[PDB]
RNA sequence: AAUUAGCUCUUGUGUU
């Protein structure tokens, strides 16, 4: 179902998930590993 | 044998790869250290993109 | 005469004479830390 | 020296309260901005 | 590096007079008291008490520099009343004030502690 | 550096969500040294076959 | 790093309330209620405990330099 | 001079109880670097007491 | 402001009323993309907010588009300082 | 030209604070009493630290600074001790200092909490505030870490260092209803009533009094635990009186020679 | 709601960001493809049914405040400031004193600064949750009052509370590491760590060598100052003194000494010396909104103005710093600090929220017995009299920049000379 | 090459002849001080004790110079070198024999900088003539340069990390030149635009605007408190 | 009384 106006929680949950999956130095580590 | 290549810290070929925070603390390595830099002559070097 | 050094790994105090290789008796470590001075130290609580 | 020593009695500051209108000037500002937007839209459509 | 020691705020060194009097030459019956190693704590009360006296034409105090621990009090009184006796009368009045207040506080503390 | 050109130093419109619009040195290299945004990522590359 | 002994602004002892603050927090108390139950009225003291990070706990994880 | 390089303790005055190291001294006074403060002071030898 | 110690009338206007139009190189915000300043707008939009007009005040806060436009406007001041200092120092040296 | 007659009324008295009201005195006297409350009240605090072995995660100066801020119960020893600058002795004697010792070693795997009860005083009448809620935490030690030190505590007041500040908070206030217009509210309807306001809920501030002077000062002195608040007030009054008396003696000496 | 639920119970199940990508909900758009797409700033506001503007959106932003960088995302209410102020704050955030790493006790780094009591900001952005700022903060929440007290803070300067500083406020410690190794300089030239003796050295100054022990090295805990030898190194020609010296005007305490062998097996020692720094006047302090300043004077607690209770400002800043610099975000952060402290919860200053504004914060503050605009009635510290103008005051997060005055004071009177042109040296 | 050694900037002509590094110079951070006159600069004790000034011995001032030489280089108001008229210099940091401490008429003493000394105060972006004015030294406890606020405008100073430079003239002729030419009060009006370069800035201006309003009234006590701060007051209280 | 060249980063001037 849609998320009407209860959207700040989801908006920051997705960002927290992103930053848990990928850190802050992802580009350098990925480039060196490749 | 060809030569030695420095390794970016916290990479796939770094000794500190996938270790838990307990192991890092046991190795006197901060778990909050982001890695992503080389150690040349004991100095931390970073590459600007 | 001897200088007391502390190993970084096994923490065991070991004595090394001057002009000797820097190595721990066990665990073969290379890094040694010097012990605290024996002279008095006074700090004002300010 | 004299003015600085009198300022110890008078005092001087700046805060949030000095950046607030009377809620009636806000209406005037909003109406002016709306009129400007309508005028610009009219000019744009007349150009079109 | 250049930090002054804390005790310099209140300790007198060798050759330092606690209080110095200089007779002002601009107007008659005017004098300057130079108190060393003090601050507004004494200056404010001394000035207030001097102002309470109806025989004082002028009573003021100032700290020349907040980093220099000294205050200057200027007192000018009517003729037949030297500023020195005005200053010492103010000090006596302050002493009486504080002693009376202290004993009244003692009595009231006793009263509170005994219902 | 020390170049009279000013167009590369400016903040282009296309630097939205890619580069921080506020973090830059204030010395002689203003606008020439930049920082990645929070969610920005850099492609590592792949075979086109 | 460690909880200061005294509040910076007024000087009230606040160094003996960190453990009590943690206990109240783990006892399902809101931060404000825990702070006012610890007798912290002025907000100068409240910010001392509310906005404090205890880095000594992370420091104690590292092995001692000498044993 | 005997006093140079000696760990001294100030015995009198406002600086009573502070230990330090004498750097330069004369027949009247001495210069002491303090262990507790990042400054060097000048103190009379009458207020000084060598410790160890 | 009336004492002249600091600030001006436009400062009060921007703090309370409205920040106003942002300008780069003396003109409105250019079409950095193809016929639009930002992807959030449609192609060939010459409206006020689309080309870099800030309708909010510093008290009310800036929306993301006008925030980025304000950053664009403010960059030019630092750039102009960094180039003008070195440009005018040489002129002054030649004069002296 | 003579001193006025103040009156005192204590409205609350506990083991931590004293609230009272002073009447028939000038503002200068009230403010100076406040400043003497904060700054010039003698009290006992640690001022000399010697560390024998510190293997903690905090360096020596950090430990000394934390120790200096620990309050010590000094209620009657304050007037009995002498300032270390005035005591004619070599090395701190018990007449001008109090000795503390600390020796903590963490052997068990559990963390050790070096707190104030680990300070061992040699004088029963001067101890940290643990006479009768945990302690002021000093250090946390891991296994194999030790801390051995000895300290001397001396006498001083807050003007030298804030560790000798006895008061935790002085809530000075006069004229709760703005009758004297000492402060001007641009919109008086936007301000909360004062705690000591004898004003009805209708109006915000009292009518102007053209001929009036500050009176009826309200104090709420809250102590940090070393001196009892009533003792704080009494000692401050005595100290201010003594300073004035010394000034009077110096003035008399200066005048009798001039 | 299905994806949001599954992502909420993550780290229990195995749903993650990569699974969100595989479901075809988010997509990586590069700057070249951004040219041909249509972004909606926020879902609810820019995708409902109103006056038809576009109605053909293809993508939506996750959160607008993700356009900022690492340093710029720690600014509270950055959309209320002037852009150059945000740039200055982004620059000065990299100079703020604080715990740069947890294991700073093992790293023999050069020029390490670390503060005693860092504090989590009372008002924070959500973005800095992922920057680990709540776990390694740099700065302290201080009761800042914006007023002109005496005139010692008139032009971008601040007045500090001396009594607060005595209680460890902004006190810090600065480390410095010296490295030195013995090397085979030649067949006849060979350095060695050994205490020089007054009977075997030709080239030698009055430098005292009894401070260091017989191993040729200083001992930890030994107080050192300028022109003191730490490592006694003498090289044979009888010998030439090549011993290292402490930098002029340092005056620290030897923190630790480490001895080992380099890659080629020679002895090599690194020595770390610490020094306690007190916030004296001349030290540089900066806010989170580009309001940098230097301490002008320090007043004790009795001298500073006070509220109805015994609350006194820790730092007083001049009003004139505000109007010309458009740091309204600084004022808003100060106002919300009072609400956060009284209510007892860390406030939120996300750059683009629309759920937080000045009116709601003022209404919240009015419930705790304070003025809704944050003003308070201050009493003069010296005379005890009320100030006719109510003073804005509240808790604000300040940082201590690394630029201390003692590292910049310098003077010369006929010192060393250059070799090519006989002129005074540089530095 | 030899051409590169003197070609342009950092060369001999521009980097070593038209501009050199000079002795008797100091550089520190500046902080405000409203309790100093516009022609005064507050310097720390360490800088004053580090850089010295040479004074000729005369019968008028032989006792003071002898006392300063006796004080040595440890105590601040002392000396550092004593230069004999035959060109020989004796260092006072090595505590020499008391025979050398004896000084006669023709000698020179390098005494520490004291109160009243004339210095040149400079901010590096020297744009106009008023960026190198002259000031009188006053010793102050902490380690920053303190100067009056009204003189922050000609220097374009900001008190937010700015560092300024102090040069100490080493001769009587130079001191007289600076005193009669480049002192601060002598440079209030600029020739560039025949108008003052020094005004009332910051909160003093705001407070003087609020203070001269029609509705500002003062009681006797505050009037006396304010009159205590007038240097040129004649001691007469005006009729209210 | 113990050297230099190069590079990098950073500080102040970014006001109306
Ligand atoms: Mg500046
Ligand atoms: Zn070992
Ligand atoms: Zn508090
Ligand atoms: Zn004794």
């Amino acid at each position: 179902e849609i998320t009407p106006d209860l959207w700040q929680e989801a908006c920051w949950i997705v960002i927290s998930s992103y930053f848990d999956e990928k850190g802050l130095v992802r580009q350098q580590l990925d480039s060196f590993d490749e | 044998f060809i030569g030695k290549i420095p390794i970016m810290l916290r990479s796939t070929y770094c000794l500190l790869n996938g270790l838990t925070d307990r192991d890092l603390c046991e190795l006197n390595e901060c778990p909050l250290d982001p890695g992503g830099y080389f150690i040349i002559n004991g100095s931390e070097k970073v590459l600007i993109a | 005469q001897p200088m007391i050094y502390i190993c970084g790994e096994c923490h065991t105090e070991n004595e090394i004479k001057s002009r000797d290789p820097i190595r721990c008796r066990e665990c073969g470590y290379r890094i040694m830390y010097k012990k605290r001075t024996k002279r008095l130290v006074v700090f004002d609580a300010r | 020296t004299v003015i600085n020593n009198w300022l110890l009695i008078e005092g001087h500051t700046i805060g949030i309260g000095d950046s607030i209108a009377d809620s009636k000037t806000y209406q005037d500002i909003q109406n002016t901005i709306k009129k400007a937007k309508q005028d610009v839209i009219e000019v744009i459509e007349k150009a079109h | 590096m250049n930090a002054p020691p804390a005790f310099e705020s209140f300790l007198l060194f060798e050759g330092e007079k606690k209080i110095t009097i200089n007779k002002d030459t601009k107007v008659p019956n005017a004098c300057l008291f130079t108190i060393n190693k003090e601050d507004h704590t004494l200056g404010n009360i001394i000035k207030s008490q001097l102002l309470k006296d109806p025989q004082v034409l002028f009573a003021g105090y100032k700290v020349p520099h907040p980093l220099e621990h000294k205050i200057i009090i200027r007192v000018q009184t009517t003729p037949d009343y030297s500023p020195q006796e005005a200053f010492t009368n103010a000090i006596t009045d302050l002493i009486s004030e504080l002693s009376l207040l202290e004993e009244r506080f003692r009595v009231a503390i006793k009263d509170k502690q005994e219902g | 550096r020390d170049g009279k050109l000013a167009k590369p130093r400016q903040l282009h419109n296309t630097l939205w969500g890619m580069v921080c619009p506020a973090e830059t040195p204030e010395g002689h290299a203003v606008g020439l040294v930049k920082n990645l945004a929070l969610m920005a990522y850099i492609s590592v590359g792949s075979q086109p076959s | 790093m460690i909880i200061p002994v005294r509040c910076f602004t007024c000087g009230k002892i606040v160094g003996n309330k960190w453990e009590a603050y943690l206990g109240l927090l783990q006892a399902e108390y809101t931060e404000g209620d825990a702070l006012d139950a610890l007798g912290l009225k002025r907000y100068c003291c409240r910010r001392m405990l509310l906005a404090h990070v205890d880095l000594i706990e992370k420091l104690l994880n590292y092995a001692p330099l000498e044993k | 001079n005997e006093l140079i390089g000696q760990t001294v303790r100030i015995s009198q005055g406002p600086y009573k109880g502070y230990i330090g190291v004498v750097k330069d001294a004369t027949e009247s006074t001495a210069r002491v670097e303090l262990h507790s403060t990042c400054q060097t002071i000048s103190v009379d030898r009458q207020r000084l007491t060598t410790v160890g | 402001v009336v004492s002249g110690a600091k600030g001006s009338k436009i400062n009060i206007s921007q703090v309370i009323a409205v920040v106003g139009q942002q300008n780069v190189e003396g003109k409105r915000i250019p079409f950095g993309f193809k016929h639009r300043t930002l992807p959030h707008f449609i192609k060939d939009d010459y409206g006020p907010e689309s080309r870099g007009f800030v309708e909010n005040s510093y008290l009310a806060g800036l929306t993301p588009t006008e925030f980025f436009f304000h950053a664009m406007g403010g960059r030019e001041g630092l750039i102009d300082t960094a180039v003008k200092t070195a440009e005018t120092g040489y002129i002054q040296r030649r004069l002296i | 030209p003579y001193a006025n007659q103040p009156t005192v009324r204590i409205t609350e008295l506990t083991d931590e604070n004293v609230k009272f009201i002073i009447e028939n005195t000038d503002l200068a006297v009230a403010n100076s009493i406040r400043r003497v409350f904060i700054a010039e009240v003698p009290i006992i605090a640690i001022d000399w630290v010697q560390i024998d072995a510190n293997s903690s995660v905090l360096h020596d100066e950090f430990i000394a600074h934390r120790l200096g801020l620990i309050p010590l119960t000094s209620d009657d020893i304050v007037d009995k001790l002498q300032y270390s600058r005035d005591c004619t002795c070599e090395e701190f004697c018990p007449e001008c200092s109090v000795e503390f010792t600390l020796d903590v070693r963490c052997n068990e795997d559990q963390t050790r909490h070096v707190t104030s009860r680990d300070l061992i005083s040699n004088s029963p009448r001067v101890i940290p505030v643990t006479s009768r809620q945990d302690d002021i935490l000093i250090v946390k030690l891991r296994k194999g870490q030790e801390l051995r030190l000895r300290a001397y505590a001396k006498k001083g007041f807050g003007k030298e260092h804030a560790k000798w500040n006895p008061t935790a908070g002085v809530a000075f206030e006069y004229d709760p209803d703005n009758a004297l217009r000492h402060t001007v509210y641009p919109k008086p309807e936007e301000w909360p009533k004062s705690e000591y306001s004898e004003l009805d809920e209708d109006e915000s501030q009292a009518p102007y009094d053209p001929n009036g002077k500050p009176e009826r000062f309200y104090y709420n002195v809250e102590s940090c635990g070393s001196l009892r608040p009533e003792t704080i007030v009494l000692s401050a009054l005595s100290g201010l009186k003594k300073k004035l008396s010394d000034l009077q003696t110096q003035l008399s000496h200066e005048i009798q020679s001039d | 709601k299905r994806h949001i639920d599954q992502l909420k119970e993550r780290e229990y199940n195995n749903y993650s960001w990569q699974d969100l990508v595989a479901s075809g909900v988010v997509e990586y758009i590069d700057t070249l493809e951004e040219e041909t797409v249509m972004l909606a700033m926020t879902p609810d506001d820019l995708q409902e049914k109103e006056v038809a503007y576009c109605s053909t959106y293809t993508h939506c932003e996750i959160h607008p405040s993700m356009i900022l960088g690492v340093c710029a995302s720690i600014i509270p209410f950055p959309d209320h400031n002037q852009s150059p102020r945000n740039t200055y704050q982004s620059a000065m955030g990299k100079q703020a004193m604080g715990v740069y790493i947890t294991n700073f006790h093992v790293r023999m780094d050069t020029l390490a600064h670390v503060l005693y009591y860092p504090q989590k900001p009372l008002v924070t952005t959500r973005s800095m949750e992922y920057l680990r700022f709540r776990e390694l903060p740099a700065g302290i929440n201080s009761i800042v009052a914006i007023a002109s007290y005496t005139g010692y803070n008139q032009e971008d300067s601040v007045i500090m509370n001396r009594s607060a500083v005595d209680r460890g406020f902004f006190r810090s410690v600065f480390y410095r590491s010296y490295k030195e190794q013995e090397s085979k300089k030649g067949f006849d030239q060979e350095e060695v760590f050994e205490k020089p003796t007054r009977e075997t050295c030709q080239g030698m100054r009055h430098a005292i060598y009894d401070k260091l022990d017989d191993d040729g090295l200083i001992a930890p805990g030994v107080r050192v100052s300028g022109d003191d030898v730490i490592i006694g190194k003498t090289v044979t020609l009888t010998k030439r003194d090549c011993s290292t010296f402490l930098r002029t005007s340092e005056t620290g305490i030897v923190d630790q000494v480490m001895v080992t062998l380099n890659q080629e097996g020679y002895k090599f020692c690194k020595i770390r010396v610490r020094s306690v720094r007190i916030p004296q006047i001349g030290d540089k302090f900066a806010s989170r909104h580009g309001q940098k300043g230097t301490c002008g004077i320090q007043y004790r607690q009795e001298d500073m103005p006070f509220t109805c209770e015994g609350i006194t400002p820790d730092i007083i800043i001049n009003p004139h710093a505000i109007p010309s610099r458009m740091t309204i975000g600084h004022l808003i952060e100060c106002l919300q600090g009072k609400v956060s402290a009284n209510k007892g919860e860390i406030g939120d200053a996300t750059p683009f929220n629309d759920a937080v504004n000045v009116q709601k914060i003022s209404n919240l503050l009015s419930d705790y017995g304070y003025h809704l605009r944050g003003n308070e009635v201050l009493y003069n510290g010296f005379t005890g009299r009320k100030i006719t103008s109510q003073i804005f005051i509240g808790p604000t997060y300040y940082q201590r920049l690394k630029h201390m005055v003692d590292d910049k004071i310098h003077s010369r009177a006929r010192g060393p000379i250059q070799i090519l042109n006989r002129q005074p040296m540089e530095g | 090459s030899l051409k590169q050694r003197l070609k342009g900037k950092e060369g001999r002509v521009r980097g070593n002849l038209m501009g050199k590094r000079v002795d008797f110079s100091a550089r520190t951070v500046i902080t405000p001080d409203p309790n100093l006159s516009i022609d005064q600069v507050g310097v720390p004790r360490s800088i004053a004790a580090n850089m010295t000034f040479a004074e000729i011995v005369t019968p008028f001032n032989i006792d003071r110079l002898q006392e300063l030489v006796r004080r040595g280089n440890s105590q601040y108001p002392g000396a550092k070198y004593i230069i004999r008229d035959n060109g020989d210099r004796i260092d006072l940091r090595f505590h020499p024999k008391p025979s050398d401490l004896h000084l006669q008429t023709g000698y020179k003493v390098e005494r520490h900088m004291c109160d009243g000394d004339i210095v040149i105060f400079n901010r590096q972006p020297t744009l106009h003539k008023m960026s190198m004015m002259g000031h009188r030294v006053r010793i102050l406890p902490w380690s920053t340069f303190r100067l009056n606020l009204s003189v922050t405008t000609p220097y374009n100073a900001d008190f937010d990390g700015d560092e300024m430079n102090l040069h100490l003239p080493q001769s009587l002729e130079t001191r007289a030149e600076i005193q009669e030419l480049a002192m601060v009060p002598r440079m209030i009006v600029t020739p560039q635009s025949n108008r003052p370069v020094m005004g009332i800035v910051q909160d003093t201006l705001t407070a003087v605007r609020k203070f001269t309003k029609r509705d500002v009234f003062l009681e006797r006590g505050e009037v006396m408190n304010l009159l205590m701060f007038l240097s040129t007051w004649d001691g007469k209280v005006p009729q209210p």
